[PDB]
């Protein structure tokens, strides 16, 4: 759960 | 370096003799500082290995000239 | 096809990052060898190459199936979607497979549960030479090999009946030694990850000098009769004496370096080294005769070839 | 059979969701990675090139939370190709030439 915010934030980066 | 000191037993009036000895003991000296240089890289400056062959060297040219000396007292 | 979908069940549901029975029992894996050739010897880097097809076969019960088809014999294809057993090789310097035209691999699957799976290998194994006498060394080079990651537990090794299927030797690359013959060895090495069961096989190897004769021991024999015919020659003659001496000696001192040239650098005297050094002591010891001569002749005309051939027989016998 | 079902499970729960991208404790306090080094051979020290060939076995540890199972009482020891799976310290040595 704590590293999900920052592979949240890499996802959306990535994304389009 | 012990074979350049064979010169000094041989008899002054050869210098056919000891003037190829000591030619072919320099020459030689000259051949193995190369050959052993050669292997290593090109560094720049004197190593122990360096500084041993440069005094035998200068010692095998010292007999050579020490002929030289004797001819030319004689000779000369 | 009925085969297409055989191979779909099979690689159905198969996790390919675990071995067989984890968690239950050691995988047994019966491990075989041809010998296709053994590469030059190396000497000089202290290394060896051998080229071998090297097959292991294991059990695999996800690998099961029933039907008229016996076996499943496939190419390379099929090998990456199997496990297959990290089997490195401990003392192989640089390894590397077989590719051209397609990847050199074969893999068979029985109905029981056998894999069969071999490939072409050319291993630059690394063989620790002791050189304390050269050229008549003889050498026992080993080839080991197991799990890099399994320990004695998860992976267990074995030699099938036939021990190595050694191929003909008269093609292969050893100039230097001939081929004795092979034995194996399976032993539990103990290291920090685990203890890991290493299976080695033994190449013997005893060395040829013929082209060591040819090369280095004739022409020091000759350049040593060289040294023995300056006694012959008139004593007045003091420029050709002093010239056939320094002639010898410094041309032995060129023979030597070659000769040294052709070992690898360590730090121990062998018989090639002996032997150069008596020719040393021969040629030097001529020069220093007519040293003392000139500043006797006969008793060294028979010294000399005497002394030689004495030491050559005690030497050569050893 | 038991066994190999529960492992594979777990170790499918264990890569599902898991970010190659973050190292352990992203966003936290570093992650201690001890270093095990197993020479196996000095090949050549080479003078004119100015170097050594070095073989080892160079292994290491650390500590990922993630990566943490309970089910089974044993150790698991998976195929190399798993480690293209999982994160992995980026230690290099700085003085390599050819590695
Ligand atoms: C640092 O960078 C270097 C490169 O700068 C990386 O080295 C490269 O790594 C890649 C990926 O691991 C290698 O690609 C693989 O090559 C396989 C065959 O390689 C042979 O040919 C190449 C030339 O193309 C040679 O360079 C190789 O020789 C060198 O490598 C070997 C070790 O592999 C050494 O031992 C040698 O001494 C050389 O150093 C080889 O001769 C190739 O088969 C493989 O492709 C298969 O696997 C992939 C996996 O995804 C599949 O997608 C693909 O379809 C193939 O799968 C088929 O074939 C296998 C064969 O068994 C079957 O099992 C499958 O079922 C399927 O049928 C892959 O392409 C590359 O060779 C290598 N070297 C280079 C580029 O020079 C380092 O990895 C990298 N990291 C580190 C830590 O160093
Ligand atoms: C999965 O992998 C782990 C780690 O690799 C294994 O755990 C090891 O299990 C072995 C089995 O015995 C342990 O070996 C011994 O453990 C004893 C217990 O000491 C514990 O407590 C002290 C307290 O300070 C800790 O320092 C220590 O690390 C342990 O946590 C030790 O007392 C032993 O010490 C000496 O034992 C023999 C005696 O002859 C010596 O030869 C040894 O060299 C050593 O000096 C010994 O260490 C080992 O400690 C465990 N390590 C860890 C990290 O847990 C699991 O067993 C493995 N799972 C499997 C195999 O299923
Ligand atoms: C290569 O390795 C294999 C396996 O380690 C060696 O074969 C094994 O040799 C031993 C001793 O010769 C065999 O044990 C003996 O078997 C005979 C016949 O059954 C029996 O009468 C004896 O009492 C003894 O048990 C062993 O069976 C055999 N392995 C197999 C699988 O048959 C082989 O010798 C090695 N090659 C070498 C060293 O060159
Ligand atoms: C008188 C005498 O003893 C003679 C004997 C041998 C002679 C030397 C030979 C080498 C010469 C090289 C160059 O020609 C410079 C002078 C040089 C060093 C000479 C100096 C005088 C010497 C010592
Ligand atoms: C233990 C073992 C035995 C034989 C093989 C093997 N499989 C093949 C397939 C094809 C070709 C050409 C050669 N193969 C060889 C090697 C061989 O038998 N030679 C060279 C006579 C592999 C492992
Ligand atoms: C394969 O089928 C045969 C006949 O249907 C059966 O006897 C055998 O047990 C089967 N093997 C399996 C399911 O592994
Ligand atoms: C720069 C170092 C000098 C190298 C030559 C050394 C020669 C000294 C020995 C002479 C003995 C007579
Ligand atoms: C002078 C003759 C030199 C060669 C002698 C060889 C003797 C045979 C040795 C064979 C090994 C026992
Ligand atoms: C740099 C020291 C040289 C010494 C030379 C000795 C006499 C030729
Ligand atoms: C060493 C060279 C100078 C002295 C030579 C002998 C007297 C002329
Ligand atoms: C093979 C080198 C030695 C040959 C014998 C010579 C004896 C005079
Ligand atoms: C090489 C052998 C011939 C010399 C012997 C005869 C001289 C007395
Ligand atoms: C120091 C080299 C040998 C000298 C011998 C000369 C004759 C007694
Ligand atoms: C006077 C000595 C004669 C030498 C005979 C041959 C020795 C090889």
């Amino acid at each position: 759960d704590n590293t999900t915010v920052f592979t949240r934030i890499l996802d959306r980066l990535l994304d389009g | 370096t012990i074979l350049s000191w064979v010169s000094f037993w041989i008899n002054y009036d050869a210098s056919a003799a000891r003037v190829a000895l000591g030619i072919t003991t320099v020459l030689t000296m000259t051949t193995i500082n190369t050959h052993l240089r050669e292997t290593l890289p090109k560094i720049p400056y004197v190593k122990a290995i360096d500084m041993y062959l440069m005094g035998c060297f200068v010692f095998v040219f010292m007999a050579l000239l020490e002929y030289a000396l004797v001819n030319y007292i004689f000779f000369g | 096809g009925d085969v297409t979908v055989i191979l779909n069940n099979l690689l159905e549901g198969y996790d390919n990052k675990l071995r067989p029975d984890i968690g239950v029992k050691p995988t047994l894996i019966h491990t075989d060898m041809y010998v296709n050739s053994i590469g030059p010897v190396n000497a000089i880097n202290m290394e060896y190459t051998i080229d071998i097809f090297f097959a292991q076969t294991w059990y695999d019960r996800r690998l099961k199936f029933n039907s008229t088809i016996k076996v499943l014999r496939l190419n390379s294809n099929m090998v990456g979607k199997i496990w297959i057993p990290d089997t490195f090789f401990r003392n192989s310097k640089k390894a590397d497979a077989h590719w051209i035209t397609t990847p050199n691999r074969m893999l068979r699957i029985w109905n029981d549960g056998r894999v069969l799976y071999t490939l072409r290998l050319t291993i630059d194994a690394e063989c620790q030479l002791q050189l304390h006498n050269f050229p008549m060394d003889e050498h026992s080079c080993p080839l080991e090999f197991s799990s890099y990651g399994y320990p004695r537990e998860e992976i267990v090794y074995q030699w099938k009946r036939s021990s190595v299927e050694v191929g003909d030797t008269r093609s292969w690359r050893l100039y230097q030694f001939s081929f004795v013959g092979l034995r194996n060895t399976t032993e539990v090495v103990k290291t920090t990850s685990g203890d890991y069961v290493v299976m080695s096989v033994y190449f013997d190897l005893s060395r040829r000098m013929g082209y060591f004769t040819i090369q280095t021991y004739i022409p020091c024999t000759l350049i040593v009769v060289l040294s023995w015919v300056s006694f012959w020659i008139n004593k007045d003659a003091v420029p050709a004496r002093t010239s056939l001496g320094i002639t010898t000696v410094l041309t032995m001192t060129t023979l030597s370096t070659i000769a040294r040239k052709s070992l690898p650098k360590v730090s121990y005297v062998t018989a090639m080294d002996l032997f150069v050094s008596v020719c040393f002591i021969f040629v030097f010891s001529a020069l220093v005769e007519y040293g003392t001569l000139h500043y006797m002749d006969s008793y060294a005309r028979i010294f000399f070839p005497t002394a030689f051939c004495l030491f050559n027989l005690v030497y050569w016998v050893s | 059979p038991s066994n190999m079902s529960l492992v594979k499970e777990t170790v499918d729960r264990l890569l599902k969701g898991y970010d190659i991208r973050l190292r352990p404790d992203f966003g936290g306090p570093p992650v201690a990675v001890g270093m095990n080094i197993d020479i196996a051979s000095i090949d050549m020290v080479s003078e004119v090139n100015m170097d050594y060939t070095l073989t080892m076995y160079f292994q290491q540890a650390w500590r990922d939370k993630r990566l943490s199972y309970n089910v089974i009482p044993l150790n698991l020891t998976l195929d190399n190709r798993v480690a293209d799976q999982l994160w992995v310290p980026d230690t290099y040595f700085l003085n390599d030439k050819k590695s």
